[PDB]
RNA sequence: AAAGGUUUGGUCCUGGCCUUAUAAUUAAUUAGAGGUAAAAUUACACAUGCAAACCUCCAUAGACCGGUGUAAAAUCCCUUAAACAUUUACUUAAAAUUUAAGGAGAGGGUAUCAAGCACAUUAAAAUAGCUUAAGACACCUUGCCUAGCCACACCCCCACGGGACUCAGCAGUGAUAAAUAUUAAGCAAUAAACGAAAGUUUGACUAAGUUAUACCUCUUAGGGUUGGUAAAUUUCGUGCCAGCCACCGCGGUCAUACGAUUAACCCAAACUAAUUAUCUUCGGCGUAAAACGUGUCAACUAUAAAUAAAUAAAUAGAAUUAAAAUCCAACUUAUAUGUGAAAAUUCAUUGUUAGGACCUAAACUCAAUAACGAAAGUAAUUCUAGUCAUUUAUAAUACACGACAGCUAAGACCCAAACUGGGAUUAGAUACCCCACUAUGCUUAGCCAUAAACCUAAAUAAUUAAUUAACAAAACUAUUUGCCAGAGAACUACUAGCCAUAGCUUAAAACUCAAAGGAC
RNA sequence: AACAUAAUUAAUUUCUAGACAUCCGUUUAUGAGAGGAGAUAAGUCGUAACAAGGUAAGCAUACUGGAAAGUGUGCUUGGAAUA
């Protein structure tokens, strides 16, 4: 070969375009921005889903209830209204760390770290917290705390073990009796090592995309 | 050759073959210029009927117009066609008769 | 006429006919045979009739072959653990020699047919598909199955003209 | 290929062209209906509409699907490592999908592209290497590897930037082209995206519309052809005109070949024309294309023997000379010379010399011989130097040679002789014949490198029968290299090398023809 | 050009800025004018070749000429050869 000339050009603007990117990061109070008149956002022009609409305006955001309370409430309980609706059992975030947003004039954006308990079991160690920019926050009281933290859990009920298909329960019997082992024990999946998390369960926010800094 | 000779050169080359008059079309449309008559080469003996066309692609040719009888005159168009007429030498072309200005052989 | 001498060397039969397929150890055979003598007339019909024989079999095992530099002919065979297996062909015929060398060196009949079938593990016959690769490209081919609307017209009620024309209909 | 037609007065050989088969595109003429498949001038410019969303906000998707064949000899196959803009598992492993560095082997054209010019190694920083006739480099052309893959996405290879600023998504338009599908319906099926989900979205796709391009089932009948190849013509008209042919060919008054008729033949919803594609080296080289002017050294492929040389004209140098000329001298005819016959030329001639000089040039007989040398070439005598062992065949881009003619400088010069002059002949005679005289043939230096340099036989080792195309020189096997692929254009054009400059070697195409050519 | 702030949850900022413009060259098209080859095809001037073609023919080369061609030198037979 050896005809295969270098691309010059393209090198440069990989790099130029990546550079530029650093330099011009947008800021939280930017990229969650939004017109509550239209409830649309004013960097995307994105109109939020018709269902979070009543939210937007009724319910706040977490940032908004931490920088009324000092050390950004450090310590502190918070919930979430879809939880308080979805979940009889205490559904809670023990903030831990908070980094509000300086650009914002109210402080009223950032991000936060915290202890999930969830649905009355609590995790075992601190992870940041997702949909923060969310209108769905709800501060616990201090004097309500421990009425609110009250859990006393039931004995597990959903079964552990449950029967294999019928087509798949006869070809383990059949091999059964092709390899010489005679029993009439029926085969049982174990459902123990896959249980399923709620469709809400809070996801992990480090791994999650962030929006680009271009405005529509 | 020797098996050596033949493991050396391979198979035989071959020479690419070169366009015709319709340049590796099956017809093309050319604009008359000019209606006159050629001579066939001897021992035929008449004055057969051809004209002068520019072609689509830009360049002249002549081309015969077959038929007892034709119409054509300078500025009609024509659908021309391959096929050498054989006693007419250089006249790589033929006029396809029924196809814009020039038409069907009036019969008789 | 084909050119040169025993031209059934130079066929495809011929040249599957060899029966010596190196195990994956060998990776380089030297020949040295010397082209005046008599006690190395087996060792030129060897290079002449089976070293083709040999190569067509292994195709990745380089052979290398020298001419008049000993006093006796004789193959080396170089194995990629590094170890050398020298073997002397002198006053041996040709079929001696591949004999020799099949035994020592030659992967076994057993060994051979368990690759083959390897091989066509991925090849189904109820696979459907293009000629190349299946037996049937439709299930229209199938006896008893519905047949191809292009050999044999499907009924009207199976048709989407017909079924569309019956809801505008409704 | 199971072949056929066509070189001639004729036969044989060689050899090209064409015919018969198959398929696609377009065009002429012609056609009902239904089912199916496929839809295709143009990387040209694009009017309008649509082709990407989803969803309790964050995110995910819009990186796919769909399109085109832009660029690039670009690739195929295989090895290694590594991640993954992922999936599904574990706190540690199975996949799907990619990326990077590579290489057993394979991979388009032109060698008139023959040199590339840093293209290598080492690791004190030196060494001077690397690729290449086993095809480097340069240029040109092309999508290939086909369950699919690769590249491209308005242009500037790229896209920070800049610019002439976007349909190569679906439908559609302009222009252009021999080339002509709906500015359509639906997300019901499958696929993709999103969502936990009921579900939503999609010019992917599904079901339709369009079109003899193909296949299938039916119904109607049209198209071409009718000298030979090659199935099939009646009558008239025309008269080398008008026309016709794929090839050979037909037409100047009885045309089975043109036109119109008539009847037959072939195919048939088609049919014929044009264009394109499908078939591709184990054959040849005295006389038909083809053994190189000669020899030597390499690397491969083959071969297997251990010798050679041993005074007939190789070659080079020096010396030498018999015959016949030439010059000089003596004597001497009156003419001499020349042709088929003449003329001119000449009497500064002619004849003799057992007179002198010369050593220029060329070597009778032998030779009815067949030697030497790589070939070219070499034969008057003598002397000196000298040919000789590589198993054998096989070499160019290297080296050394290479008749004659020719060029360069200095000499030679008996005779011969291009040119030139004079004389004849002839219608003319820039010729054949006569006479005169140059270049030149000779020597010494150098160049030139060409021959019908032809035994028109490459070399080498076998065989002489299990063998007549013709003629020549009986046939034929094996090994290696060179060479050839219809004729002419063409010992030409261009390119490169060369002491060559009106040169040699190397060496095409357009175009024309249906033959050219060999033997009898 | 690559540092500096900050630090009793922890983070901020830097992580740059010019010049990638001409190219040296290399191909192709245009063709003043000057040539070649082929065919058209009734001609003109000679008769060079094919017969011993009426001077046997040809090769290389040189010179000469309306034109084919002529002459020289060596070579070839793809000519002849008894008086
Ligand atoms: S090919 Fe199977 S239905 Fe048509
Ligand atoms: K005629
Ligand atoms: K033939
Ligand atoms: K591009
Ligand atoms: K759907
Ligand atoms: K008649
Ligand atoms: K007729
Ligand atoms: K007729
Ligand atoms: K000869
Ligand atoms: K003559
Ligand atoms: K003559
Ligand atoms: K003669
Ligand atoms: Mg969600
Ligand atoms: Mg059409
Ligand atoms: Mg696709
Ligand atoms: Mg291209
Ligand atoms: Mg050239
Ligand atoms: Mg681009
Ligand atoms: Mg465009
Ligand atoms: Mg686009
Ligand atoms: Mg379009
Ligand atoms: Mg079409
Ligand atoms: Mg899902
Ligand atoms: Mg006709
Ligand atoms: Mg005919
Ligand atoms: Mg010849
Ligand atoms: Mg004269
Ligand atoms: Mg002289
Ligand atoms: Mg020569
Ligand atoms: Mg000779
Ligand atoms: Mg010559
Ligand atoms: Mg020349
Ligand atoms: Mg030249
Ligand atoms: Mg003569
Ligand atoms: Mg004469
Ligand atoms: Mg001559
Ligand atoms: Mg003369
Ligand atoms: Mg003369």
């Amino acid at each position: 070969r050896k005809k295969v000339r270098p691309r010059l050009i393209a090198e440069l603007a990989r790099r130029v375009r990546a550079l530029r990117e650093q330099r011009n990061q947008p800021r939280d109070s930017q990229l969650y921005a939004l017109d509550y008149e239209t409830l649309t956002r004013p960097h995307s022009g994105r109109r939020l889903p018709v269902r979070a609409w009543a939210d937007v305006r009724r319910e706040s955001r977490l940032l908004q209830l931490l920088a009324r309370l000092p050390l950004f409430g450090l310590g502190r309980l918070v919930t979430r209204k879809s939880w308080l609706w979805q979940h009889d059992e205490p559904c809670y975030w023990r903030l831990t760390r908070v980094r509000p947003d300086y650009t914002a004039q109210n402080l009223d954006h950032g991000r936060a770290w915290g202890i999930l308990t969830f649905k009355g079991k609590s995790e075992d160690t601190a992870r940041e917290i997702e949909q923060v920019m969310y209108h769905d926050w709800r501060l616990v009281p201090k004097h309500e705390e421990e009425a609110f933290t009250a859990f006393t859990a039931k004995p597990e009920d959903r079964l552990n073990s449950v029967p294999y298909p019928p087509l798949l329960r006869a070809m383990i019997l059949a091999e059964r009796q092709k390899n010489g082992d005679t029993s009439v024990q029926e085969p049982l999946l174990n459902l123990e090592r896959t249980r399923m998390r709620p469709w809400d369960y809070p996801a992990k926010q480090e791994t999650k995309g962030r929006a680009k800094g271009t405005p529509v | 050759a020797t098996l050596n000779q033949m493991h050396r050169l391979g198979p035989r080359k071959e020479p690419p073959k070169r366009l015709g008059p319709t340049e590796g079309r099956p017809q093309l449309k050319g604009v008359v210029l000019r209606t006159f008559i050629r001579k066939p080469k001897k021992p035929n003996s008449a004055n057969r009927k051809c004209c002068r066309v520019r072609l689509s692609t830009g360049k002249e040719a002549v081309c015969f117009i077959p038929g007892e009888g034709h119409t054509l005159q300078e500025h009609h168009v024509v659908l021309v066609e391959g096929g050498r007429t054989q006693d007419l030498p250089g006249v790589k072309l033929k006029v396809v008769r029924g196809k814009y200005d020039c038409g069907h052989v009036q019969k008789k | 006429p084909m050119k040169g001498r025993f031209p059934i060397r130079r066929t495809l039969q011929y040249l599957g006919r060899g029966d010596v397929v190196f195990k994956e150890s060998v990776k380089i055979m030297t020949v040295n045979y010397n082209t005046y003598g008599e006690l190395g007339e087996g060792a030129r019909k060897f290079v002449f009739f089976n070293i083709p024989q040999i190569q067509y079999k292994n195709p990745w095992v380089q052979i290398m072959m020298f001419k008049n530099m000993t006093p006796s002919p004789f193959l080396r065979f170089y194995l990629d653990s590094g170890e050398q297996v020298l073997v002397d062909v002198e006053t041996k015929s040709n079929k001696e020699i591949m004999e020799h060398i099949k035994k020592i060196l030659g992967k076994k009949e057993e060994t051979l047919r368990e690759e083959e079938l390897e091989k066509q593990q991925r090849f189904h016959p109820g696979n459907f598909g293009p000629r190349k690769y299946c037996l049937r490209e439709c299930m229209c081919e199938v006896e008893g199955q519905v047949p191809c609307p292009g050999l044999v017209p499907l009924p009207k009620e199976m048709t989407g003209k017909y079924k569309a024309a019956l809801k505008a209909s409704t």
